[PDB]
């Protein structure tokens, strides 16, 4: 869910904003 | 007479032969158990075979065991159902002595023995039922809970409706009418387990399948005398592939995690790749070598696979086994292919993590330096693995580490003064020789 | 290529404050068959 990260839209930002999570970034 | 002789010993070996059989059945051991218990003729020791079954069962130091022996019992009267429909017929008179004996002990050690032969399909639902009437007749009720919250699973499958109505008269019992206490909680928790389902009454021995047991499902009902046969087991006198020498799919894995190990920007990009294709872990081992011979194309040390290897080692401890397993395969195996080229990559990627505990300090008492258990390369490797942790760490917090290691293969105490003369001429060579101040002490005392 | 590349994301209205790490990453070019198309930043050693 939108929890403060990702794009305010996937218009104009020539992406998908597909986002996932760090699988990296835990401890 | 030696006929009346050998009968005797031969149905003495076979009720010998029984006996330990039932007392060393146990789950994984049923199809062994059964396997000898099919070579002793079975059909002559038909009520030996059956009693054996029933005092190992009623003995009250099992009923643990009880599942475990309805089991065989469906594998007997698979392959002979006269020894279930005999059985079968004992089972129901105890229970039917006992009721009347008011024995509750043994009642319910013959009831979760009806209740587990109904779960492998050796009796009917009627027989289960009429107990269950003449149960719910009296009060009797902490018989009763056991036999339901084994056997209700399969029962209310087979015989819904009147279950059903056997619930609908136990539910009159809780909330129109009075009842003991201790009794009644346990009543309550029959209905608990009603809305859980019935999922901690329904696991067991079901070797047989539901054709292989020849579904001799005997109709035989509470009421019936059943002919109590303890007389045959008394004694008697018988009148009567392409090889694969080659690893293309593992050489497809290695293109894989070749091709991720590229396509990343950073090291916590790489590493969330890598771990978001949920690598076995047989490949966990192989994983790390892929990571490690790219390292070594680079022509130069990077931060990219440090950081990598340390997202690697912080998510599952199997990555920080892979390091650790890597690192005395590089160390005792693979120096001595390496070029120094590549030495100086991997002494600073060893040095990187050793100097941040991602690597513990005792992987490093593996290492030991003499004349000869040593590579004039491996004493390369050395040299830049120190010197990622002289440059993190510092002079004073390495040696503080070292201290805390307590190894002997770069640090010789016990003795034998060729070695301390060895490695104090050794890391001098490096540019460090302030940690060697404690071995000059016991190189002069030597002397 | 230097675009086939999970960008990180993380928590905009925190990452003013102070630097979180990476948290989170925002895909970067997207194909309906899926290639990783390499970036020469793993090609070219870095200056340190």
């Amino acid at each position: 869910s939108y929890n403060g990260i990702g794009l305010k839209s996937a218009k104009g930002s020539s992406t998908s904003g597909h986002v996932q999570r760090s699988l990296a970034s835990n401890n | 007479d030696e006929d009346i002789k050998f009968q005797r010993e031969n149905w003495e070996m076979i009720r010998s032969h029984v006996s330990p059989i039932i007392s060393n059945l146990t789950m994984d051991n049923l199809q062994e158990s059964h396997r000898d218990l099919f070579q002793v003729n079975i059909l002559i020791g038909r009520n030996i075979i059956c009693k054996n079954v029933v005092d190992f069962t009623l003995n009250k130091q099992n009923g643990r065991l009880i599942p475990a022996l309805s089991a065989l019992i469906a594998l007997l009267n698979s392959d002979i159902p006269d020894i279930g429909e005999t059985l079968a017929k004992e089972l129901m008179l105890m229970f039917v002595q006992q009721f009347n004996r008011k024995d509750y002990v043994s009642c319910g050690n013959i009831l979760q023995c009806l209740s587990i032969l109904f779960l492998y399909d050796v009796i009917h639902e009627i027989v289960i039922l009429q107990i269950l009437l003449l149960l719910l007749e009296k009060n009797s009720l902490r018989l009763v809970i056991a036999v339901m919250k084994i056997c209700g699973w399969k029962l209310a499958l087979v015989s819904k409706k009147t279950h059903d109505m056997i619930w609908e008269k136990l539910r009159y019992i809780l909330q129109t009418q009075e009842l003991s206490s201790t009794l009644r909680e346990s009543l309550e928790t029959l209905f608990e387990i009603r809305q859980k389902d019935y999922k901690s009454g329904s696991q067991g021995l079901f070797i047989l399948d539901p054709t292989s047991y020849t579904v001799h499902t005997h109709s035989y009902i509470v009421s019936d005398e059943d002919e109590a046969n303890k007389e045959l087991g008394n004694f008697e006198k018988c009148e009567n592939q392409i090889y694969d020498m080659t690893s293309t799919n593992d050489v497809e894995f290695k293109k894989k995690i070749y091709l991720v190990l590229k396509s990343s920007l950073s090291g916590d990009e790489a590493a969330h790749k890598l771990l978001k294709l949920k690598i076995a872990n047989n490949l966990k081992k192989s994983v790390v070598d892929i990571i490690i011979k790219s390292s070594l194309q680079e022509s130069t040390f990077s931060k990219f696979y440090s950081i990598l290897s340390e997202r690697m080692i912080t998510f599952h401890r199997s990555w920080q086994t892979a390091y650790n397993e890597t690192f005395e395969q590089n160390y005792t195996q693979d120096i001595e292919d390496y070029e120094t080229d590549q030495l100086r990559i991997l002494g600073k990627f060893w040095g990187h993590l050793i100097s941040y505990e991602f690597l513990p300090m005792d992987c490093l008492k593996i290492i030991k330096l003499t004349e000869e258990e040593s590579c004039p390369q491996g004493r390369i490797f050395i040299k830049f693995l120190f010197q990622e942790l002289v440059n993190e760490l510092g002079l004073d917090e390495l040696q503080l580490r070292l201290n805390s290691s307590k190894l002997d293969g770069m640090f010789p105490l016990e003795g034998d003064a060729e070695h301390i003369r060895y490695s104090i001429n050794f890391f001098t060579a490096i540019g460090l020789g302030l940690l060697t101040e404690d071995m000059r002490s016991r190189l002069t005392i030597i002397q | 290529s230097a675009s086939h590349i999970l960008i990180p994301a993380s928590d905009l209205s925190w990452s003013k404050q102070t630097d979180t790490g990476i948290t989170h990453f925002r895909a970067g070019m997207t194909h309906e068959d899926e290639k990783l198309i390499p970036t020469i930043f793993r090609y070219i050693t870095t200056w340190e």
